[PDB]
């Protein structure tokens, strides 16, 4: 399972800091 | 009614049963989309988008295109 | 002598270990309604609220079925 | 076994009645009245109809070629015609498939016998199929 | 196991491999060439907070002594529980 | 939960109402209250 | 009137929202990303090769062996090493070549 | 939030909107993509490979 | 190791700019529960007690075109793994955790220390204080599991489910027309009733989660607030 | 001074483009900006044609990429294991056999496991070859 | 009459929401969409 | 209108995007090596002789 | 919403305009009247 | 010494355990119904909404008892 | 004679009868949840306080379930 | 003859064991609470009272369920 790995996490949770950091502030204006 | 999840609204009535009751109905005045108007199937009458393209024709189309992506392989195989 | 053995048909009986969870979590969402009912019928007049508490209250119970659940397909599918 | 027989017979009779349509009725209470059946006579009609417009189709079939054929249909070119379009490609996609199945008379290509599934072939469990 | 394989992400596109060593290096690199210039003086905050701390941990690093041993960290496998080497 | 309010310098009990982990530490055992955890915090 | 979200600009107002806004939310993200890539940034070839292929490690042409072959070259050939040094090899140039003759 | 919109009544009313004449043809397709595996996959001509147990999924994976 | 990949929301990014480059009203809100805190009227906070409104809402989003969508076959939770999950929690909880420890009020804490005067202070209030203090911990940590794994379990079913109805249809529909096909007629039927109850359960399933998850982070944060009455 | 902090500093001007983007508006709002389009967080509509138009757009495309991108994988490995375990090998064969390779493939994925296990499975006595065949 | 939008509602029913005193009333008891 | 020129540019943007990502855009490290990057290496060192 | 006007209106509006327009009393007591007498003939 | 072993009929035992799943799905249902006839003796009028929520009550009931049994069946036929 | 044997699926099985312990919480939750609906009925005017309280006891119930689901992965992976 | 065998995975199994000791201390919470709530609805200007009594009752149990964990986890270890 690939859910439960680690081994690329860091790249995998680029997506959600992006989004956090990026997207958010063009969906909150 | 409904078609599957998908209700169809309708509208509350608004006009009292004695106010309602003095309403003379003319569907003279009525656009010819809807005539004898009915709720449970306003649509009877509506116009088609195209011409001559009934439901079933669609449905036969996506039928057609499934077959097509599940045979092309069949008649024009492709090497790795 | 040093001896290390590997059975693989173990996977199922940890397995059916983990359904067992589910009858603790089917009988606690049976409990949940049994109040429902005998609710309403103490005072109708609250039962859409009622109604609503009792799905809260169904989830969270499910959600623990689902957690022995989870371990069901991990052991069963490794 | 009788109750359901007589309930489906309610229902198709109340259906029935409940269609609104002039002609069908009326054709309805004429075949009731004679006896008859209205569902064939309709069959034999259309039948006849389509026997005594067959050349007329011949004749619609060279008047729509020409029509084609000098380029008036392509003038007036719509969206329509597009979509229309798109659904006899794909209408005659679909056919050449289905004929080149059946004139093999198999859904896949024969197998030759230099090639190395012909085992398959030997080791089939029913050789009748 | 097959159903496992279909909670994978679906637009997996590049991958690129780099060695802590080269990259380390190179941070280092670029921290000396913006940290040397004379008119960033050496008590300023933000030299201190540039230095400070890396100086701090890597004598952490230095001074340590375990009586365990540390696997490479980089080594080709690392996935034999009885083969720390 | 609610507001918080200090208590006032009269409120506070004395020092040698607080108990230990045995018994209170009053005269000639004052200096055990440094090392008695309980009776700090129970004080 | 003057509104953040409304006249400044998209960068201006990333920065305000995420200094005068939600300032310890962006502190705690940025250590989480770091301790991410301080601890989780690194792969094994064997462990590639169990999890890191979506079919599975196709050992027929073994791309990790041509990737390191490449990355050695280059590195070889830019910083110009001399692979045949006695501590590359452990053992002086003439041994070498006694051996190379033997074999 | 499934509050409104245009409602077909019957099959034959899917052509009287352009988003439901999509939706019916994707139904077509999804409904007929069955029969065509039914008689891809059940077909007399149709074999097994013979390497088949040359290898499977279920050694890698193991 | 830098693996460069894309999340499975550009279509949705596409249909978000070009249905919301005009504005629109919100009046459905899944957590509405962050507006509204105060129910009393008079009471107020000096706290920034409605700071987690914006965060609510996009994580509501987020989760929303992720989880929801997700029900449509071959659609991919690119976010679907255990630590990323944890790293979120522990941002959000952390974040608001150390916002009120930073405070520097120490009476706020007096509330851990459980019970009162008259139960033992070592014994009893000591310890429920240190399992009050893993508790919070243990209340992220369980808040971020849980939306693991309801997703985990209900795709997992969704996909064997799938599996075997495909199987059935496709390899016993020719008993239609043989003896037995009633009981083909049934089973179908059966796995019909069994997809659209599923797919139900699902879309209930997924809402309410994403409403538990926002709950746990609003409860964290009321639990430290301190309502004042006008005068 | 070298940037502006504003979004009122223009940097074109207010008929750029107007037509298309005109054209792009009134795609977008025709059959959103209603008063039955009452979204759920922004995510859900209330229009049932969005749903009915983009549930079917979005499960072709996505069946589409995991068929020609993600399945395609396991076919190719399934078809070089089984015959040769290289390319050439299996480029050896004519396109009627990988097509039945590939359809065998397709039918073990359909039995999955509510199948019968002889199709990996070696009965005794079997003269099919074995997993050493190439070895 | 144009195809036109107007004031947008949310999907909402202005004679039971939160403000609905905010919507005018008109003769036959039906709160407005808008202001 | 800035809202709706930015949004027009940022949906075509989208739209190819989405193009290429599902339809053109290969899967890295593939079974056959027909398609799709294997990975490399980056930021080797260059001209160090001292290094080694 | 100039721009809109060339889209026209669809079924769904068409029906909107008709059952909410100036005629809208009309359409109320016809359809209120054909679902008193199917609801009288139902029972 | 590196020995692997395949026990066959350990997939009996797995099936058993998920089995036992449907002890407590069965209570429940049972307990639902009985708390039904309470509320409908104690409020006879409401005998068609208190009706509604037992069979809501025994859907995801039985529910919980089918995903158990899917893990019956497949081990049983793993 | 001294014999060293290693069984490698073993920690399945744990695994497993750790999982079980989620069927008392599961029914517990339940439980509570059932005597919430109950008493709401009868004091409905403090239903927002019971809620309280009830949530507590899951925070207070949910918690011990994950000190058995934490020994299933320290045992399923390892 | 003399044979010792040292099975080294049977700790396994007496970790889950005594994890399964949970299942009353999670079930017995719910219980406290489940009268807590309908004991405040009873009598609500006792709320505290009772609140701190089912505090101490958790507590208890609470501690019963930290020694079936330290058995676990010595088990788990040694
Ligand atoms: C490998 C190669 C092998 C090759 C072999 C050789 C091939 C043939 C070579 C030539 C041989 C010589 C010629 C022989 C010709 C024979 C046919 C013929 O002439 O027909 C005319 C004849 C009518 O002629 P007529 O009497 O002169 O008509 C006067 C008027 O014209 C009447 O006009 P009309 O207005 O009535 O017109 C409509 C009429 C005319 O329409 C047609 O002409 C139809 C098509 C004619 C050709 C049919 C050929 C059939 C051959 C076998 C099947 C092949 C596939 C056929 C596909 C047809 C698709 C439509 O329609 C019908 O005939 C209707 C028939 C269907 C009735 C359906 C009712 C079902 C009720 C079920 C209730 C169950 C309740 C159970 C409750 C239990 C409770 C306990 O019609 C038929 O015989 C119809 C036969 C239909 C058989 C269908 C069998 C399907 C398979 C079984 C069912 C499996 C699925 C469902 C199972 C469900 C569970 C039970
Ligand atoms: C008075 C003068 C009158 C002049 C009249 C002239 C009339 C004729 C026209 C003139 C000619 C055209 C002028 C430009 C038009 C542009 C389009 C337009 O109209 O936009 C609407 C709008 C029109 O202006 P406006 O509405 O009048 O006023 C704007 C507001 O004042 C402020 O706007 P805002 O703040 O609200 O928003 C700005 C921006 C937010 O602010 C920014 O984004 C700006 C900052 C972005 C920085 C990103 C890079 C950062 C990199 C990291 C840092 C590096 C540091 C390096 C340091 C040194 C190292 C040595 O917003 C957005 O991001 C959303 C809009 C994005 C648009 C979509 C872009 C993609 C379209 C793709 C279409 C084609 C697809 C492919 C087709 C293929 C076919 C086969 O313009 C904008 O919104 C400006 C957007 C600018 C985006 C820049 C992104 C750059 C990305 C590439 C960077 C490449 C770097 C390469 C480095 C290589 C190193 C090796
Ligand atoms: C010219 C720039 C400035 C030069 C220097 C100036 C003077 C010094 C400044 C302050 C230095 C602070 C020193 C450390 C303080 C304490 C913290 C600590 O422990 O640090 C550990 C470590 C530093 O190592 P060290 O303690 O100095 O000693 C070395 C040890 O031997 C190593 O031991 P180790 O075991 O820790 O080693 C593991 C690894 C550990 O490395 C890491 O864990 C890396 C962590 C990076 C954190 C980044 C923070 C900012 C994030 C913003 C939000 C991003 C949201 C997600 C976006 C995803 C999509 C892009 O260490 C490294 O290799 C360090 C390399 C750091 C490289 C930094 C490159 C930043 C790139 C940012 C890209 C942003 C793209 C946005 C595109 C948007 C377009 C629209 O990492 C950091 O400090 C990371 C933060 C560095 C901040 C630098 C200043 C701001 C950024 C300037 C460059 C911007 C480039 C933009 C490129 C755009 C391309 C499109
Ligand atoms: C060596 C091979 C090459 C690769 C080198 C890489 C070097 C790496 C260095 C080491 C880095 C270490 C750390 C890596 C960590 C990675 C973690 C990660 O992946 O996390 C997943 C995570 C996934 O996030 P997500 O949720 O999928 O959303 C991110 C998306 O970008 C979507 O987010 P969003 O939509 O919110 O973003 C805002 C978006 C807002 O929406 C838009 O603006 C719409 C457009 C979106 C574009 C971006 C999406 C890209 C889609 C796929 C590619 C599209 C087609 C490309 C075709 C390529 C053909 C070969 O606006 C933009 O994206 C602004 C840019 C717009 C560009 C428009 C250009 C117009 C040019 C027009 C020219 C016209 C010329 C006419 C001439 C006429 C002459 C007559 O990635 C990130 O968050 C970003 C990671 C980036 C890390 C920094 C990497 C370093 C910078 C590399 C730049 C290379 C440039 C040179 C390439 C040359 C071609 C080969
Ligand atoms: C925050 C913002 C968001 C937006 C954005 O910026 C940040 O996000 C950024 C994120 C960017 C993407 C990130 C990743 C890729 C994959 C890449 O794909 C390389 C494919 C090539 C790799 O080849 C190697 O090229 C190296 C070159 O030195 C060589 O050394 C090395 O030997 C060689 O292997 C070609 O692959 C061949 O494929 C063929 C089979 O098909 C075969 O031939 C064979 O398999 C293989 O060679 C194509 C570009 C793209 C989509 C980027 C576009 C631009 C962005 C969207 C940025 C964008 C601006
Ligand atoms: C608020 C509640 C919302 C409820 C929505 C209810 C929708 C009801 C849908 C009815 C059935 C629709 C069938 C579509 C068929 C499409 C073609 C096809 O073949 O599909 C097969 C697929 C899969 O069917 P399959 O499993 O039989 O596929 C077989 C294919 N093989 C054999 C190859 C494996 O159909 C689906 O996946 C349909 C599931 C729909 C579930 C509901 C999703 C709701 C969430 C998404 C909403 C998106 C709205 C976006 C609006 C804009 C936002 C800004
Ligand atoms: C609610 C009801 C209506 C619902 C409608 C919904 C849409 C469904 C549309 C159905 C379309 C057709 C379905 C086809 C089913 C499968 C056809 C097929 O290929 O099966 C035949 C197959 C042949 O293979 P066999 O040799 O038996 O063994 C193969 C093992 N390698 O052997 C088998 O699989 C065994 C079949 C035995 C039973 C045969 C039953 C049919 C007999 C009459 C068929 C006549 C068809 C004539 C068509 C001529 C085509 C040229
Ligand atoms: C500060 C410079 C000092 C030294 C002199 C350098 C002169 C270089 C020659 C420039 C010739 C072209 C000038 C065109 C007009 C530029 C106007 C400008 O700078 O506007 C900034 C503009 C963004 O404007 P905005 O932020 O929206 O609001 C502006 C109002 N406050 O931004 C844009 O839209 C981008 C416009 C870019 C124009 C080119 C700028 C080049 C600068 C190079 C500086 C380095 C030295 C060059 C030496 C060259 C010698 C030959």
């Amino acid at each position: 399972l690939e859910p439960m790995s680690t081994w690329y996490l860091a790249s995998w949770a680029m997506v959600w800091y992006y989004a956090f950091f990026f997207w958010m502030p063009m969906v909150w204006t | 009614y409904n078609m599957l999840v998908f209700r169809d609204p309708k509208r509350r009535p608004q006009l009292s049963e004695e106010e309602r009751a003095k309403v003379v109905v003319n569907q003279a005045e009525w656009p010819e989309e809807f005539k004898d108007f009915d709720p449970d199937d306003p649509y009877k009458n509506s116009p088609e988008i195209i011409k001559g393209m009934s439901s079933w024709n669609l449905f036969l189309w996506g039928v057609e295109c499934a077959f097509i992506y599940q045979f092309y392989e069949l008649v024009f195989p492709k090497s790795i | 002598s040093t001896v290390a053995i590997s059975v693989q048909g173990l996977h199922y009986v940890g397995t059916g270990l983990a359904a067992i969870a589910l009858a603790g979590v089917g009988l606690g969402i049976g409990t949940i309604f049994g109040n429902l009912l005998v609710a309403c019928a103490r005072q109708p007049n609250l039962t859409k609220m009622l109604f609503n508490y009792a799905i809260l209250g169904f989830a969270l119970t499910e959600a623990i079925g689902l957690f022995a659940l989870m371990l069901a397909f991990l052991m069963l599918f490794s | 076994l009788c109750n359901a027989a007589s309930k489906v017979q309610a229902r198709s009779a109340k259906k029935l009645a409940a269609l609104t349509d002039a002609g069908i009725q009326k054709t309805i209470s004429e075949h009731n009245a004679n006896g008859t059946d209205a569902a064939v006579s309709s069959t034999k009609r259309y039948l006849a109809e389509q026997r005594q417009l067959f050349h007329y189709r011949v004749v619609r079939f060279f008047d729509e070629c020409h029509y084609i054929i000098s380029g008036e249909y392509f003038a007036q070119y719509t969206k329509v015609n597009l979509i229309w379009d798109l659904r006899f490609l794909t209408k005659l996609v679909v056919l050449f498939l289905i004929g080149t199945v059946l004139g093999r008379q198999s859904i896949f290509p024969p197998i030759d016998p230099d090639s190395p599934l012909v085992e398959a072939l030997v080791t089939k469990v029913n050789p009748n199929y | 196991s097959n159903p496992a394989d279909h909670f994978r992400p679906n637009l997996k596109a590049l991958t690129l491999y780099a060695e802590r060593q080269h990259y380390v290096d190179r941070w280092l690199h670029v921290k000396e060439r913006w940290l040397a210039p004379w008119y960033l003086p050496w008590w300023s905050p933000l030299f201190q907070l540039g230095t400070w701390y890396s100086q701090r941990s890597r004598n952490l690093f230095l001074v340590e002594n375990h009586l365990s041993y540390r696997p490479y960290k980089f080594r080709r496998n690392d996935e034999d529980r009885n083969n720390p080497y | 939960g609610e507001l918080f309010v200090r208590p006032k310098l009269e409120e506070i009990p004395p020092a040698d109402q607080c108990r230990g982990f045995f018994g209170p530490l009053n005269d000639s055992l004052k200096f055990l209250r440094l090392l008695d955890i309980k009776w700090m915090m129970n004080r | 009137v003057y509104t953040r979200w409304k006249c400044d600009r998209l960068p201006v107002f990333q920065l305000k929202l995420f200094t005068q806004e939600y300032p310890m939310h962006a502190a705690v993200g940025i250590f989480t990303i770091i301790f991410l890539w301080k601890h989780m940034s690194h792969c094994s070839e064997e462990t590639e090769r169990k999890y890191g292929w979506w079919a599975g490690y196709p050992y027929w042409r073994d791309p990790i062996a041509r990737r390191n072959e490449t990355k050695y070259k280059q590195m070889i050939i830019n910083n110009d090493v001399d692979i045949t040094h006695p501590k590359w090899t452990g053992c002086s140039v003439e041994q070498l070549e006694e051996l190379s003759r033997v074999v | 939030m499934l509050l409104g919109g245009f409602v077909p009544r019957r099959f034959s009313q899917f052509n009287r909107d352009p988003c439901w004449m999509f939706f019916i043809f994707s139904v077509g397709f999804w409904l007929g993509e069955y029969p065509a595996m039914m008689i891809k996959y059940n077909a007399r001509d149709l074999v097994y490979d013979p390497h088949r147990y040359v290898w499977s999924h279920h050694d890698d994976h193991h | 190791m830098f693996l460069f990949f894309f999340c499975d929301l550009f279509w949705l990014r596409l249909l978000l700019c070009m249905y919301y480059c005009v504005w629109s009203r919100l009046c459905f809100i899944v957590y509405f529960n962050c507006l509204m805190l105060i129910f009393d009227f008079l009471l107020f906070c000096l706290f920034d007690l409605y700071l987690f409104v914006g965060l609510c809402l996009f994580l509501l989003l987020w989760f929303m075109l992720f989880n929801l969508y997700s029900l449509i076959l071959y659609y991919c939770i690119t976010y679907l793994n255990l630590y990323l999950l944890f790293c979120i929690v522990f941002l959000l909880y952390i974040a608001f955790l150390f916002l009120f420890c930073f405070l520097c009020d120490f009476f706020l804490f007096n509330n851990l220390l459980v019970g009162d005067s008259f139960m033992d202070v070592f014994f009893i209030r000591f310890l429920l204080c240190f399992l009050e203090c893993f508790s919070l911990l243990c209340r992220c940590l369980s808040t971020f599991l849980r939306l693991f794994c309801n997703l985990l379990s209900s795709h997992f079913l969704l996909l064997m489910f799938f599996d075997f109805f495909y199987f059935i249809f496709v390899f016993f529909f020719y008993g239609v027309f043989c003896y037995w096909f009633i009981l083909f007629i049934f089973v179908f039927c059966f796995c019909l009733l069994f997809y659209v109850f599923l797919y139900l359960l699902d879309l209930f399933a997924a809402i309410l989660q994403l409403f538990i998850f926002c709950n746990m982070i609003l409860q964290l944060i009321m639990d430290f607030l301190l309502f004042l009455l006008f005068v | 001074v070298l940037f502006s902090t504003y979004r009122s500093s223009r940097l074109v001007s207010k008929e750029f483009l107007h037509g298309p983007v005109m054209r792009f508006r009134a795609l977008g709002e025709y059959y959103f900006q209603r008063a039955w389009n009452g979204t759920l967080n922004w995510a859900l509509p209330g229009e049932y044609r969005l749903y009915a138009v983009m549930i079917p757009f979005i499960y072709f495309y996505h069946r589409w990429h995991n068929d020609h991108t993600l399945d395609r994988d396991h076919v190719e490995k399934a078809m070089i294991m089984r015959w040769g375990g290289t390319l050439e090998d299996v480029r050896k064969l004519s396109a009627k056999d990988q097509l039945r390779v590939r359809c065998f493939t397709d039918i073990e994925k359909l039995y999955s496991a509510y199948g019968p296990k002889d199709t990996y499975l070696q009965p005794p006595g079997d003269t099919l070859p074995g997993k050493d065949f190439y070895r | 009459v144009g195809n036109g939008p107007t004031f947008s509602t949310g999907g909402e029913c202005m004679n039971t929401c939160d403000i609905q005193n905010a919507f005018p009333m008109n003769d036959r008891g039906v709160r407005s969409s808008s202001p | 209108e800035i809202q709706s020129r930015k949004k027009y540019f940022q949906t075509l943007g989208y739209l190819v995007a989405f193009i290429y990502l599902y339809f053109l855009m290969p899967k890295e490290k593939s079974f056959s090596g027909l398609s799709g990057p294997d990975g490399h290496w980056i930021m080797l060192p260059k001209g160090r002789p001292e290094l080694f | 919403y100039d721009h809109l006007a060339s889209w026209g209106k669809d079924a769904f509006l068409r029906r909107l305009e008709f059952e909410n327009g100036p005629l809208r009393d009309q359409v109320e007591a016809h359809t209120q009247r054909l679902l008193a007498e199917r609801a009288a003939i139902a029972k």
